[PDB]
RNA sequence: CGGAAGGGCACCACCAGGAGUGGAGCCUGCGGCUUAAUUUGACUCAACACGGGAAACCUCACCCGGCCCGGACACGGACAGGAUUGACAGAUUGAUAGCUCUUUCUCGAUUCCGUGGGUGGUGGUGCAUGGCCGUUCUUAGUUGGUGGAGCGAUUUGUCUGGUUAAUUCCGAUAACGAACGAGACUCUGGCAUGCUAACUAGUUACGCGACCCCGGUCGGCGUAACUUCUUAGAGGGACAAGUGGCGUUCAGCCACCCGAGAUUGAGCAAUAACAGGUCUGUGAUGCCCUUAGAUGUCCGGGGCUGCACGCGCGCUACACUGACUGGCUCAGCGUGUGCCUACCCUACGCCGGCAGGCGCGGGUAACCCGUUGAACCCCAUUCGUGAUGGGGAUCGGGGAUUGCAAUUAUUCCCCAUGAACGAGGAAUUCCCAGUAAGUGCGGGUCAUAAGCUUGCGUUGAUUAAGUCCCUGCCCUUUGUACACA
């Protein structure tokens, strides 16, 4: 049928598994303590999450 | 009656304000306390590039958060610490109480 | 608990917790005067404030509002039921917080107010409630195709050190 | 649009007891993770309450992944209409 | 945009005019002739039917072949 | 702006040098070529191991194909005597996609057929833009108010001189009062047997155990004191402070005593500007384009790696200061069981040369890895100047791991093949103190994963304490027919 071929690629490894979880991008993905976010989305919000850029 | 108490907060000072808090409130009931103990924190080392495209010069970031966690130990039963730990806390502190 | 996750996870899980909040209320409680929030961290009680400008603007329809947004934290983050409540809190000198007059300044901008005419009226507003210097900065194409970047500055105003990261406050 | 109507008339029951409720954007996710207990597909809700916008019964929200859907005051007599229910039972929100 | 290969049609559903009117044959007694079959599965006991192929029976929805 | 002048400054400049590149192999990116596609952005500093871009699918934006509406909504019919959904079969097919031809069962007002319309787009437009980054510019520069001058653009303050890394101050003065920046400020390093504290850190003593001839060693075992070694908190300490000189004797400069320091490193960083780059980061977006046979979604395969050539960043060598075989002996940054998530780091005990395979546990982490038994270093053989046991490119055969899938060899292990390369031209890069250079270890990308990058640690120097010669930068004067300069 349809549903066959719908989702049927394995999506449990990879980087199509993962992507942003503010621009769903495939590049530049932080996966560093899970924060499963790329690094460009990581600066306006570093703040935010915390991050001070003390040196 | 060998109870553990774990402080852990990200601001210096809001965690060595309450780790000495702990020490006031205790030393009124006048119980067996072990000092606070210092151990080496964790520090959050993240370096990405500032430019959002790959042109320009080459520059890094410095993104750090340092994490610090303070013991305490306490000779006493759970009912004496119950009543202190209500007084006094802010968010900046995460506290963990641990009877064992 | 179940999972267990480490202390360096748990800290920056909840940064992450802290800044999809601060995404959410800034695309929903603008229009009221959304000016930030603060968690307040109790066993079984997570307590957050909303630090509002008008809390009368905020509440809403007998406090439907405040009761529309805890059904919102109790189903995405998965909180169990009763476990965290919102209030919302006046702001002092609200005059003084950046992203309050930002979406003041952008309001009377969309409202149809010429672009430096808006511009003036915050400004001595935030002097009429106590600030030293300001910075104000609209980009963006202005009366053309060409874009042009405003710069109108009075008061004491400093870039440069540690003390920026408290003595300003940016939008 | 043929979701089978098994599928519809919880829904609405859902978004009534609750008048906002969460979604995960993402189109390839069998289950809810609020509606763990139905099967309930992810892609067809999608399309459920943005047609509650489309005659405009609902608000929208995002939090970088999540649909957030406000119930108006509209949407509380088309469900009162359509499900038939009582007008004296509130949605949670409108309890206090 | 112009393509070389024609396009494939939409398939014609068979649209049926009184399509229940053939699962039964009616009597001037008190009594229901059907010529079809009753499928045993779970799922539904003896109300639907099942379709009468040009080689061998089967049931649609239910996804189970029969043979004879 | 000057191939005009006078001052001051810089290893992205020189001096004196070091390691190099360009010379050989290989990796990676670009140009060109070719292809159905070899997707594309970026071209002096400020493109070319750069988009964190280490592409089997995805990523993919490209090509060959094949499906779907996930066209919501408003309006005209069609419609329960049914508008309309899926379905095992035979051929179709890549898939057992009812996707299609025959052929019926099935869901039930949701629907489908047309118009507006919206959605989607890694479609175009960064010379429309937002936001962000880079560069001008690591230099010390920049601006208001009042007053003075000129009709005016403008100018004085913002300086003749001295001093400094500095518009850093002193001092003059139609300028005065001020503001950003520099400085100041934040983090780190270093010195305190002074304070606080430690059974997830150790030291010292007691008592044993093992061994050797009272004593010595043990990461072998339990106790009491302590923070010297472990950690992080509050304070202190360094200020040209003291002395000898130079200097208006002011600003300040050099040397010396004493002292862990008599210049640690990084962060932040002003006004104005580029029509620098990014729309392919966005549920950032104006405008233009498609939208049902889609530039939208998804699946199979390929490709981005393609190879007459050139260029850029890099790794390995050209050996005896060394290659090989054994033995000896030392680190610190870190990291480790995942909301979705299906995937962690490892002790110990067996099997196999090894890649690796199997069992049990510990660690959500000062606890287990771990006392991180790292290279380097040190000691003892062989080789004997031989393109040689240098070198490991190319290539054959076999064995293992991850993955649904490795052929265009994903990687790892064994045997075998053993090329160029004998210190690299024109030319060019970076650096002066734990610095360069050598050498290894963490993190990123990672299911499988470091020739890159980001930090850490070991061994550890030669040269120089000056200059405008070149490359450039900051003031003053001068001249201009330049002002997209």
């Amino acid at each position: 049928g349809h549903q066959q071929l719908y989702w049927s690629h394995p999506r449990k490894f990879g980087q199509g598994s993962r992507s942003c979880r503010v621009c769903s991008n495939r590049h530049g993905l932080i996966r560093k303590y899970g924060l499963n976010m790329c690094r460009q989305c990581f600066r306006q919000y570093a703040k935010d999450i915390g991050f001070i850029k003390l040196d | 009656h060998r109870i553990r108490i774990t402080l852990t907060s990200r601001n210096v000072k809001s965690l060595e304000k309450v780790c000495a808090d702990l020490i006031r409130g205790a030393k009124e009931k006048n119980l067996k306390v072990k000092g606070p103990v210092r151990m080496p924190t964790k520090t959050l080392r993240i370096t990405t590039r500032k430019t959002p495209c790959g042109e320009g010069s080459k520059t890094w970031d410095r993104f750090q958060m340092r994490i610090h966690k303070r013991l305490i130990d306490l000779h006493s039963p759970s009912e004496i610490v119950k009543q202190i730990t209500s007084i006094s806390i802010e968010p900046g502190v995460e506290v963990e109480v641990t009877i064992a | 608990m179940a999972v267990q996750i480490s202390k360096k996870r748990k800290f920056v899980a909840d940064g992450i917790f802290k800044a999809e909040l601060n995404e959410f209320l800034t695309r929903e409680l603008a229009e009221d005067g959304y000016s930030g929030v603060e968690v307040r961290v109790t066993p079984t009680r997570t307590e957050i404030i909303i630090l509002a400008t008008r809390t009368q603007n905020v509440l809403g329809e007998k406090g439907r509002r405040i009761r529309e947004l805890t059904a919102v934290v109790q189903k995405r983050f998965g909180f169990p039921e009763g476990s965290v409540e919102l209030y919302a809190e006046k702001v002092a000198t609200r005059g003084l917080c950046a992203i309050a007059q930002a979406e003041s300044l952008r309001y009377k901008l969309l409202g149809g107010l010429a672009v430096r005419r808006a511009c003036y009226g915050v400004l001595r507003f935030i002097m009429e409630s106590g600030a030293k210097g300001c910075e104000v900065v609209v980009s963006g194409k202005l009366r053309g195709q060409r874009a042009k970047s405003m710069k109108f500055v009075d008061g004491l105003m400093i870039h440069s050190g540690d003390p920026v990261n408290y003595y300003v406050d940016t939008a | 649009m043929l979701m089978p109507k098994k599928n519809r008339i919880a829904i609405y029951e859902l978004l009534f007891k609750e008048g906002v409720m969460v979604a995960k954007k993402d189109v390839h996710m069998p289950k809810h993770p609020e509606l763990a207990d139905k099967n309930v597909p992810n892609l067809h809700v999608m399309k459920a309450m943005q047609s509650l916008k489309s005659r405009g019964y609902v608000k929208e929200q995002f939090a970088w992944r999540h649909f957030y859907w406000y119930l108006t005051n509209e949407g509380i007599q088309y469900l009162r209409d359509y499900l038939h229910l009582p007008p004296e039972i509130v949605p949670a929100t409108l309890r206090r | 945009k112009s393509y070389t290969t024609p396009k494939k049609n939409k398939h014609k559903r068979k649209k049926v005019k009184l399509a229940v009117l053939k699962y039964y044959k009616v009597d001037e007694n008190g009594k229901i002739s059907r010529l079809r079959r009753e499928c045993p599965s779970d799922e539904c006991g003896a109300g639907v039917f099942m379709a009468s192929h040009f080689d061998r029976h089967y049931c649609g929805k239910c996804c189970l072949t029969y043979c004879f």
